[PDB]
Formats: C-alpha cells, sequence, structure tokens
C-alpha cells in the first residue's frame, strides 16, 4: 500500500490503459517548464487539512 | 544537408578534415538524417545497370512534366497507364532532377490509397520516395505526413518532432496497404530519433535539473514504447476480416531494428504487455 | 537509468 | 466564530 | 547477452 | 509489542491507538510479561526499589494497567492453552529479586467483551 | 427471470502541443450493457405449472 | 498441525464459509497474515465478522448455526465423494 | 489615453505569456482587450500568431472564458470581414463540432449562434445549418435543447423556404422526442418562429 | 397557467440573479411546487452523466455566482450540489431560494442534496433562523424551508459507479437498498442511519470510531474498500470537511473530499474546487478563488 | 407451504422477514393511493392470503388481503 509510484520519474509505471494520456502529460509538463516542476500528478493531501497551517504558510 | 554530405562522401579525397567534421556533427545532432538504411540504399550496386539503363532510355523521352503528371494523375481513374508510363520514366530519372516532382506524388497519394490501383504503380511510387528520401528528406517527410492525414490541419516540422505519433495518425487504408505502410514506418523511425534530438536541444536550451534528465529519459522511453504499442495494434487483425501478412512483416522488421538499438525497450514493452493474439506472430517474426 | 519497477 | 468546524 | 547474434550460432573465440 | 513509550505524546498515542490493526494472537501471558517487564525495568532504572532496606511507602510509582480482551480461549502456535501460564524464562536481569513480576504499586484491571451477536 | 490505435486516431484534445483536457479516469467507466430480460411470461406460467405438478 | 502445511488440496477459501469456530478462524487469520495471503485473510476476517456466531450468544442460535453448517458441509462431502 | 499602436507595440512582447496563464480574470481581460490589437496589427499578424490563441481560448476550461472568446470572435469577424472568417475561422469551429466533449459542442453552438447573425445568410444556410441540424440528433439532451435554442436564435436570419423545408422536420422531431425540457424548448422555438 | 407560471419563474430567477429576495407569497408558492416536485424522486436520486458536481456552499452567494461562472449556466450544464447551503452565509436565504428556484425550474438538469446543516435545530442554533427573522420579520419562510428540508433527498448515484453524499459511510448501513428502504420524511435524529449518513467523515484509521462532532462515526480505509466491493461502487464523493487545496483523495483513491466554498467563514482563505464528469465519464477539476467585492 | 399444515410454522422466519420489508416500504410510502407501487400491493395480498390459507389467521384477517386494494397505505401499515 505504501508503494507511491512515480509515474513521471519512472517509465515502468503508467500501465497500458493510461499510456497515451500520461505521455501527453509529461510532454506538456516538460514543454511548459515553469519555475516549479512537479513529479506527481495527484498530490492532493495525506490525512488532514489545517486552516491554521495554511494561514501560517500564507501572509 | 543530406545531399551535401553525400557530395562530401564522394569528394572525400580533396577535403582534408571537413568530411570528418561534418559527419561527426550530423552524427551528433541529426541522427534521423544519419540513419543507416537510407545510406546503404544510397550505396546501391556497382552492376551499373541503372547507369546503362539511364543512358540508353532517358534520351528525349517526350519531355514529361509535373503538370502533365498532374493532369493524368487527376484523371487517373480514367487513365492509369499514362501515369504508370510517366512514373516509369521518372524512375529512370536521376536523384537531382527528381526535386520538381516532389510536390505531385506526395500531395496526391490519396487516389493511390483508393482501392483498385496496381502495386506496380505503388512500388514505383515507393522507390521514387526512397530516392527523394536520400536526396531531400525533411520536406519530403512534411509533405508526406500532411498528405497522409485522413480525409485537414497542416502539421509543421517542429510539431512532428514534438509528437511523432501523428505519423501513426493515418488511414486504416494506409494500415492495410503494404508499401505505403513501409513509407509510414520510415517516417516513424526517423521522427522518433528526431524527437530524441529535439528534446535534447530543448532541455539544453531551457537551462537558462537532474530531474530534467530523468524526465527526458522517462518521456523518450514511454514515447517509443507507445509507438511500438500502436504498431502492434496495427498488426492485430480487425473485426472485418473475421496484405495483412506483408504488413506484419514490415512492422516486425521495424521492431527488430528498435530492439537491436535498445533492449531496454523490449523490457518495457513486455512489462506493459500487449495482446496475446499478437504474441505468437511477433515471436515468429522478431 | 531506471531498469525495472521502482519498489522492487 | 471561535470554531469553524461545527464541533458541537 | 548477445541481443543480435542468436543462441544457435557459433561463439567468437577470442 | 510496545507502541507508546514514556517519552511519547498524546498525538502519537492517538495515532497508534487508532491505527492498530487486528492480526495478532491471544498470547495474553507473553503480552502481560512484556508489559510488566517494562514496568519493572522502569522501576529499577529509577532505583526507588529499596531491596534489603524495607519498603518505603513514600517511594511509589502508581501504575494502572488495563487489559482489554473478549474472554476467548488462549491461542498459541503450539495450540490452545486452558490456563494463563505466565512465562518463567526472564531475560531481564534482576527479576529474581522479586517472586512476582508485578509490584504493589501496579494494579491490573481486565475488561472482557461479551456483547451478544444479536 | 433475472484500442490504442483508435485512441490515437481520435486523441489529444484538439490542442496538440498542450495537455489533454481531462485529468484521468475513475475506472472502466460507463457500465455498458444495461440489458433487460424480457423473454416471455407466457409458458413460463406453464413451466411453473410443470414444476409445481412434479412437486405435488 | 493440519493447517501448517502448504501442500493442501481442498479449497481453503471455499470452506472458510463452512468453518464456525472462532479460535480456528483466528489461527487462520494469523497464518494468512504471517504468510502474506491478503485476500484469503480478508475472507477469513469477514467470515469472523459474520453476526451469526459471536461466542457470546444465548447458545441456541449457536447450536442451530453449527447444525446448519454441519448439514451443509456433510452434503458437500456427500456431493464430492460418490 | 495612450495610442493603440504605441501600447500594442509596447505590450506585444508580453501578450502571449499573459494570454495563457493562471487567472481566468486576467485571461478574460486579455480576451476583452485583444481585438483592438488585432485591428491595429491587421489581418497578417493576428493570422500569424493570435489565431491559435483564440482557438485555445475557445477550448479553454471556464465558461466565462468561452463566452468572452465568443464575443471576441464576434468583434474579429465584424472587424475583419465575412469571407476571411469563412476562409479561416469557420473550418475551425465546424471541425471541433464533432469532438466527444459536449462542452466543446456547447462552445460550437454558441459560436454558430453569433456567426449566423454576423455572417449574412448564405454561409449560414450552406455551412453552419447542416452541421447544426446534424448535431440535432445527438444523444445528449443538453446539446439537443441547446441546438433547439440555437434554431430559435437563428431562424429570423434565414429565408422562409429553407426554414419550411428543413428546420420544420427538425423542430417537430425535437417536439416529438421524450424529454420534457427539450420538448418545451422546441415548442417555444416553434411558436416564436410561427412555423405552425 | 404553466406557461405564465414558467415565465414568472424566469422573472424570479432573473431577480434572484440580481440578488433580490422574493415575496412571502412567492416563497410559499415556490415551496409548494418544490414539495410536489421533490416527493416523487427517491432516496438514491439517480443523476446521469455528464454532470458538474459541487461541494459545500454555506450561503456564500457571491462565491456561488462565481462558481456558476466557472461551471456554466444552470440551463446548460447539469449540476449536483451536495449539501450545507443554509448556514452562516450572509445571503443564505437568497442562496437557498436560488437553489430551490433552479430545482423547480429544471427538475432534471439539477439535483440538490441534504446536508447536516439543513435541519431545524441546526438552523436555529447557527443563525439561518436569525437571518430570516431579520429579513422577512416572521418565521413563515423559516418553517417553509425547514419543511422543504424535511423532503430533500439523501444520496446521489452517478452511473452506478459514483456514490455522492455529504457525510460518509455508516456501520448501520450496508447497501443502497437499505438506503432506499430508509424513510427521509423526518428531521434528522441525533442517533441513527440518517444521522451518521449526514455526520460521518473519513480517516486513515481502519475500523470504526466515534466522531469528534458528537454525531455519527468515522470510517477507515478498509471499511470504504469493503463497502465499494460490496455494492460495486467505484468512487465515493463526499462533501462535508473543509480542505485547503479544494479537494482531497483518501483511501488510495476511493474517497474524494470536495469543498467548494472558498475562504471559509471569510477568514480561512481556502481555495475551492468542483468536479466535472464528461459524458464518457472523464473527470476534471476546476479550482477558483473568491471574487472581489 | 400453505397447503401444508405445519410448514407455515417452519417458514415463520421468511414470513417475518417479508412482513418486516412490507412494513418498511408502507412506512416509507408517501403516495396517498396504494396502487402506485404495483408489486408491493400484490406481494402483500399474496402474503396475507398465504397465512390465511395456512390457517394462522381468522377469515376476516384473510379478507384483509381483499381490502388491501382500496385501503390507504397508513391503514395497511397499522
Ligand atoms: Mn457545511
Ligand atoms: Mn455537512
Amino acid at each position: 500500500k505504501d508503494l507511491k509510484p512515480q509515474t513521471f520519474r519512472n517509465a515502468y509505471d503508467i500501465p497500458r490503459r493510461n499510456l497515451l494520456d500520461h505521455l501527453t502529460r509529461m510532454r506538456s509538463n516538460l514543454l511548459k517548464s515553469t519555475r516549479r516542476f512537479l513529479k506527481g500528478q495527484d498530490e492532493d493531501q495525506v490525512h488532514s487539512v489545517p486552516i491554521a497551517q495554511m494561514g501560517n504558510y500564507q501572509e | 544537408i543530406k545531399f551535401l554530405i553525400r557530395q562530401a562522401q564522394g569528394l572525400q579525397q580533396e577535403l582534408g578534415g571537413l568530411h570528418s567534421a561534418l559527419l561527426r556533427l550530423l552524427a551528433t545532432n541529426y541522427p534521423h538524417l544519419c540513419i543507416v538504411d537510407d545510406w546503404i540504399c544510397e550505396e546501391e550496386i556497382t552492376g551499373t545497370d541503372a547507369l546503362l539503363r539511364r543512358m540508353l532510355l532517358t534520351n528525349n523521352a517526350k519531355n514529361h512534366s509535373p503538370k502533365q503528371l498532374q493532369e493524368a494523375f487527376s484523371a487517373v481513374p480514367v487513365n492509369n497507364t499514362q501515369v504508370m508510363q510517366i512514373i516509369e520514366h521518372l524512375t529512370l530519372l536521376s536523384a537531382s532532377e527528381l526535386i520538381p516532382y516532389a510536390e505531385v506524388l506526395t500531395s496526391n497519394m490519396s487516389q493511390l490509397l483508393n482501392s483498385g490501383v496496381p502495386r506496380r504503380i505503388l512500388q514505383t511510387v515507393n522507390k521514387l520516395w526512397m530516392v527523394l528520401n536520400t536526396v531531400m528528406p525533411r520536406r519530403l517527410w512534411v509533405m508526406t505526413v500532411n498528405a497522409l492525414q485522413p480525409s485537414q490541419q497542416k502539421y509543421t516540422q517542429n510539431d512532428l518532432m514534438i509528437d511523432p505519433l501523428i505519423v501513426l495518425r493515418c488511414d486504416q487504408r494506409v494500415h492495410r496497404c503494404p508499401p505505403l505502410m513501409d513509407i509510414t514506418l520510415h517516417m516513424l523511425n526517423g521522427y522518433l530519433l528526431a524527437s530524441k534530438a529535439y528534446l535534447s536541444a530543448h532541455l539544453k536550451e531551457t537551462e537558462q535539473e537532474v530531474t530534467r534528465e530523468e524526465l527526458k529519459n522517462a518521456l523518450l522511453a514511454a514515447q517509443d514504447s507507445a509507438a511500438v504499442q500502436i504498431l502492434l495494434e496495427i498488426c492485430l487483425p480487425t473485426e472485418e476480416e473475421k496484405n495483412l501478412r506483408e504488413v506484419q512483416c514490415l512492422i516486425c522488421c521495424l521492431l527488430h531494428q528498435m530492439y537491436i538499438a535498445d533492449p531496454n525497450i523490449a523490457k518495457l514493452v513486455h512489462f506493459q504487455g500487449y495482446p496475446c493474439e499478437l504474441l505468437p506472430l511477433t515471436v515468429a517474426g522478431i | 537509468t531506471s531498469p525495472s519497477y521502482s519498489p522492487t | 466564530s471561535p470554531k469553524y468546524s461545527p464541533t458541537s | 547477452t548477445s541481443p543480435s547474434y542468436s543462441p544457435t550460432s557459433p561463439s567468437y573465440s577470442p | 509489542a510496545i507502541k507508546a513509550g514514556w517519552k511519547e505524546n498524546h498525538a502519537t498515542f492517538m495515532n497508534e491507538l487508532k491505527n492498530l490493526q487486528a492480526e495478532g494472537l491471544t498470547t495474553l501471558g507473553q503480552s502481560l510479561r512484556t508489559a510488566f517487564d517494562l514496568l519493572n525495568l522502569n522501576r529499577l532504572v529509577t532505583g526507588i526499589d529499596n531491596y534489603g532496606q524495607g519498603r518505603n511507602p513514600f517511594f511509589l510509582e502508581p501504575a494502572i494497567i488495563i487489559t482489554i480482551t473478549d474472554g476467548s480461549k488462549l491461542t498459541t502456535t503450539s495450540g490452545v492453552q486452558d490456563e494463563l501460564h505466565l512465562p518463567l524464562n526472564s531475560p531481564l536481569p534482576g527479576s529474581e529479586l522479586t517472586k512476582e513480576p508485578f509490584r504493589w504499586d501496579q494494579r491490573l484491571f481486565a475488561l472482557v467483551l461479551r456483547l451478544p451477536g444479536t | 427471470g433475472q484500442t490504442n490505435r483508435r485512441h490515437t486516431a481520435a486523441v489529444p484534445g484538439p490542442g496538440g502541443i498542450w495537455s489533454v483536457f481531462h485529468a484521468g479516469v475513475i475506472g472502466r467507466g460507463l457500465k455498458p450493457p444495461k440489458f433487460v430480460q424480457s423473454r416471455n411470461q407466457q409458458e413460463v406460467i406453464y413451466n411453473t405449472q410443470s414444476l409445481l405438478s412434479l412437486l405435488v | 498441525k493440519s493447517l501448517q502445511e502448504q501442500n493442501s488440496h481442498d479449497a481453503m477459501d471455499s470452506y472458510y464459509d463452512y468453518i464456525w469456530d472462532v479460535t480456528i478462524l483466528e489461527y487462520l487469520t494469523y497464518l494468512h497474515h504471517k504468510r502474506g495471503e491478503t485476500d484469503k485473510r480478508q475472507i477469513a476476517i469477514k467470515a469472523i465478522g459474520q453476526t451469526e456466531l459471536n461466542a457470546s450468544n444465548p447458545e441456541e442460535v449457536l447450536q442451530l448455526a453449527a447444525q446448519r453448517r454441519k448439514k451443509k458441509f456433510l452434503q458437500a462431502m456427500a456431493k464430492l465423494y460418490f | 489615453v495612450i495610442g493603440i499602436r504605441q501600447l500594442s507595440q509596447s505590450l506585444l512582447p508580453a501578450i502571449v505569456e499573459l494570454a495563457e496563464d493562471a487567472k481566468w480574470r486576467v485571461r478574460l481581460a486579455i480576451i476583452e482587450y485583444m481585438p483592438l490589437l488585432a485591428g491595429q496589427l491587421g489581418v497578417e499578424f493576428f493570422d500569424e500568431k493570435l489565431n491559435s490563441l483564440c482557438m485555445a481560448w475557445l477550448v479553454d476550461h471556464v465558461y466565462a472564458i468561452r463566452e468572452a472568446a465568443t464575443s471576441n470572435l464576434k468583434k474579429l469577424v465584424e472587424k475583419f470581414g465575412k469571407e476571411w472568417a469563412h476562409a479561416t475561422i469557420i473550418p475551425k469551429v465546424l471541425a471541433m463540432s464533432g469532438d466527444p466533449n459536449y462542452l466543446h459542442r456547447m462552445t460550437t453552438l454558441f459560436c454558430i449562434n453569433v456567426l449566423s447573425e454576423v455572417c449574412g445568410q448564405d454561409i449560414t444556410t450552406k455551412h453552419m445549418l447542416p452541421t447544426v441540424l446534424r448535431m440535432a440528433g445527438d444523444p445528449v439532451a443538453n446539446v439537443r435543447f441547446n441546438v433547439a435554442k440555437s434554431l430559435q436564435k437563428i431562424g429570423p436570419i434565414l429565408d422562409n423556404s429553407t426554414l419550411q423545408s428543413e428546420v420544420k422536420p427538425i423542430l417537430e422531431k425535437l417536439t416529438q422526442d421524450q424529454d420534457v425540457d427539450v420538448k418545451y424548448f422546441a415548442q417555444e422555438a416553434l411558436t416564436v418562429l410561427s412555423l405552425a | 397557467d404553466e406557461k405564465v407560471f414558467t415565465k414568472e419563474l424566469d422573472q424570479w430567477i432573473e431577480q434572484l440573479n440580481e440578488c433580490k429576495q422574493l415575496s412571502e407569497s412567492q416563497v410559499k408558492s415556490l415551496c409548494e411546487k418544490a414539495k410536489e416536485i421533490l416527493t416523487k424522486e427517491s432516496n438514491v436520486q439517480e443523476v446521469r452523466c455528464p454532470v458538474t458536481v459541487c461541494g459545500d456552499v454555506h450561503g456564500q452567494f457571491h462565491d456561488l455566482m462565481e462558481l456558476f461562472r466557472i461551471g456554466g449556466k444552470s440551463p446548460d450544464t447539469n449540476y449536483l450540489f451536495m449539501g450545507d447551503y443554509v448556514d452562516r452565509g450572509y445571503y443564505s436565504v437568497e442562496t437557498v431560494t436560488l437553489l430551490v428556484a433552479l430545482k423547480v425550474r429544471y427538475r432534471e438538469r439539477i439535483t440538490i442534496l441534504r446536508g447536516n446543516h439543513e435541519s431545524r435545530q441546526i438552523t436555529q442554533v447557527y443563525g439561518f433562523y436569525d437571518e430570516c427573522l431579520r429579513k422577512y420579520g416572521n418565521a413563515n419562510v423559516w418553517k417553509y424551508f425547514t419543511d422543504l428540508f424535511d423532503y430533500l433527498p439523501l444520496t446521489a448515484l452517478v452511473d452506478g459507479q459514483i456514490f455522492c453524499l455529504h457525510g460518509g459511510l455508516s456501520p448501520s448501513i450496508d447497501t443502497l437498498d437499505h438506503i432506499r428502504a430508509l424513510d427521509r420524511l423526518q428531521e434528522v435524529p441525533h442517533e441513527g442511519p440518517m444521522c451518521d449518513l449526514l455526520w460521518s467523515d473519513p480517516d486513515d484509521r481502519g475500523g470504526w470510531g466515534i466522531s469528534p462532532r458528537g454525531a455519527g462515526y468515522t470510517f477507515g480505509q478498509d471499511i470504504s474498500e469493503t463497502f465499494n466491493h460490496a455494492n460495486g461502487l467505484t468512487l465515493v464523493s463526499r462533501a462535508h470537511q473543509l480542505v485547503m487545496e479544494g479537494y482531497n483523495w483518501c483511501h488510495d483513491r476511493n474517497v474524494v473530499t470536495i469543498f467548494s466554498a472558498p475562504n471559509y467563514c471569510y477568514r480561512c482563505g481556502n481555495q475551492a474546487a468542483i468536479m466535472e464528469l464528461d459524458d464518457t465519464l472523464k473527470y476534471s477539476f476546476l479550482q477558483f478563488d473568491p471574487a472581489p467585492r | 407451504v400453505a397447503a401444508a399444515p405445519p410448514a407455515l410454522c417452519y417458514c415463520s422466519v421468511l414470513l417475518r422477514g417479508l412482513l418486516a420489508a412490507l412494513l418498511g416500504h408502507w412506512e416509507a410510502s408517501r403516495h396517498p393511493d396504494t396502487t402506485h407501487s404495483p408489486w408491493h400491493l400484490e406481494a402483500s395480498c399474496t402474503l396475507v392470503a398465504v397465512m390465511a390459507e395456512g390457517s394462522l389467521l381468522p377469515p376476516a384477517l384473510g379478507n384483509m388481503h381483499e381490502v388491501f386494494s382500496q385501503l390507504a397505505p397508513f391503514e395497511v401499515r397499522l
């Protein structure tokens, strides 16, 4: 369960069904090339979403 | 660039280090130019049958012209034999004079794709396309792709290096016609190597990082792997039959060259898995 | 430089 | 107002 | 090991 | 066997108690032995145990241990056990100074879960 | 009673040099058959009668 | 001793329905977790979580459930053999 | 306060990055303001690089962006002429009018509702009308009654012959179909056009 | 009759778009039509893809209007709101009036869900009652809207694959048929199946456990997995908990927490997100920030 | 089973379950007319007929299955 595959970094992930879509996704990522680049498509959250922590990270 | 490299290949003896420097630079930056099959097809035969045949049939062959070819080839369902006459004389023509004929054949391969044409005409078109490939490859690829799109946005050279699966976006008629499928295979292999070069240049340009090289490796690996997968799905028999053998042979040849170039790709394709109907014929072929 | 599945 | 989550 | 030389082919000795 | 140490806080204690998962066996004797071994280790580390010097009432480490079980039969990789045999092999040195693994300041209470199916 | 060739033939969200529109799937999607059983009630009366007579 | 061996022949994940003792089911759960057999372990956990048996019932339901499982298991063996 | 050519030349280095970025607000303002730049820079520059940006705005995520881009292409077609849009823009919309997203189908329907009003009547009758009536048979009820609203918007621009010939069977079919919403909207469009 | 009533309904919609509340007689008639149009639909009101699904609102009318701008107008795009749109919003009565007007205008282009905040005691102790007494003077609008919330449905199903609800799962319930056999014509009890339906919440725990909210339980990863294999559901979309990025995936992509009320209680500063399911069942996230005032 | 004398006593569990399900549906029904749920009315009539034929009930309680057709749902439930 704690595998956490890196589809962007590693190519042996991305099974056959989603292959073309992830390919277009890495291409869009690499040819966008902003200041921040991301290695995980779904980084939503882990366990909890704190309002105090968000306001502390904000100004 | 390719034609000038061939001329330098001819005139190696006079030029001291220029031929070396240029061939190193092309092998550094234009691998889809310096693919091997085009060069061996350039090396040809010194049985001189082509030269004698040219010297004794080109003569004054009533001045075949691209406009005449265009007229007969627009009226081709009324007249196939005049077209095949003209392209016979065109195969008799040489590598340099073929250039004004590049516009017609590529832009009008659609009526060739229409069923009923003889594959003598098809193989004549294929051989002329090889000769134009050894003379002027890049614009030839652009016109071929932009005329092999199914029945029409107009792709560019940079777009083709960005996304070479557009080469596989073509007719199922292309898929089931043998020699045009060989043309498609050459364009596919070339643009895959071109995509490697272009991502190389774009990453080295954009540096103005280690994750960027790993992302390049991942994108290229998944890229040619997805190309292989599309080719295998082409090898799958369609529901309609429920030509195919020659198509499977050509795709098996191209897969053989890719596997020899990089056996990592065999590992990744086999980890992704493909239809087991395709499995035994690919086992026999590759 | 990835030769196999990542967790294994 | 002391709490955003309706703890109740 | 030898991706292009096939298993049922002679080795190269040196 | 031990989840929360004496240096751990409420957040880690919450996380471990809630994320416990049911996969073990009814090894009540082994679990109780490990718990009371931890208690005796803490006591002899503190050194308030006046062995040979009486028993000071003002030296106390009041500990209450609650053991939660359903009251089913004991399970062991050997088989079933009908009696709570506390294991006699003690790798912890100095346990021979007391006949019993517990002390007078530790109180054990057992909760037995007998909620009916219907 | 009770595909990759087609995908790349119509793929890539009409942009070509940008991302595709949706950000993934959620499963197989669109449970296909939705097929209703409507064979007959007539003579299923009679099959019921035959079984019931055997029980009797 | 019988569940220790891995050389079985008789459909463990089908007769986990017929077993009705909490202790042997607990042993099965522990062994499946120990040898990393997650789906069979899930089957055993759900079979334990059946509300039919709870080892705290007024024992009339327990005897009735044991008799029912005895009947169905015996008819299963009677279907298998002969 | 500042001349259009001066500000357009001053801003043209930064327009392309600002055209496709984080906020739908800044995208909306760029879409609102850019046809002035297109009229200043003429047909050639807009055709060279802004055409792709207009199409990307049409296929963009937000509904406000889509409607703003539709009003923007109204401004472009009335600035640049009907025949040029017939040459360039009309194939783009009529080609994206077949994609699986009903949202982009809605985009095409809104664009046709504008371009039928602006584009005269001949191109409406021979280009957009067959595509709209062939999208009238779509299985999605949403795009079905949106096509019904489209015919309601477009009808007074036609001639009565084309209406009574082909619009009337489509309208009576969109009344005959089972869904109450598309049936009511088809009834409303029919009684607006007074075809019966 | 129906035609002129529909035209006056569209007039009411336009006025509500222009942020003006209606008259008491109009509220009474709207609630009557809403009862007659909500009685028929069942507890699992099946909504068919494509659709745009939306989390909590909590009476923030300006953010709701920005959400309409994001996801399309109500006549065009199908919508699905999953509860909590009556409490501690400033234009909360205008918000709920707009939602019920849209429902009674387009019965099947939109469907709304019943959160925990849509009940008599919760409204009284969190101020919707205060808002309507301030606005309309009397409590007739309040009792109309609470009687309507007695008739709001329970859970939404998308193509038999997506299970949309407010709170989450319950050890009392096992199946969609049990959800159907539940009767919803009752203000929510402090204990029971409707209660922990509208008061549950996820966790990475495993098994069950009592919620800190005082009502309902809190489920675990394996519990959600067991539920989804039990009833063939592929993804459970719930909306009750406030999140910062706007959405969260829990239980190795089995529970989607959606929040679509940005800047919670005007101070939290959170973003908001809504999903859109395209007709071949392709999901997309739209995120936004509250509009300037 | 109804033709049998004691099989009602042995199928009491199924009878109880069906009665409970019917009770739940008739509680959860909002329609003032009974006949909007066609299967439930027929099932209730058939069930009451089954116990009536199996002689657990008086014949007036049998004719309860007759009056199901035109009774209102709350009356049937009580
Ligand atoms: Mn809420
Ligand atoms: Mn809630």
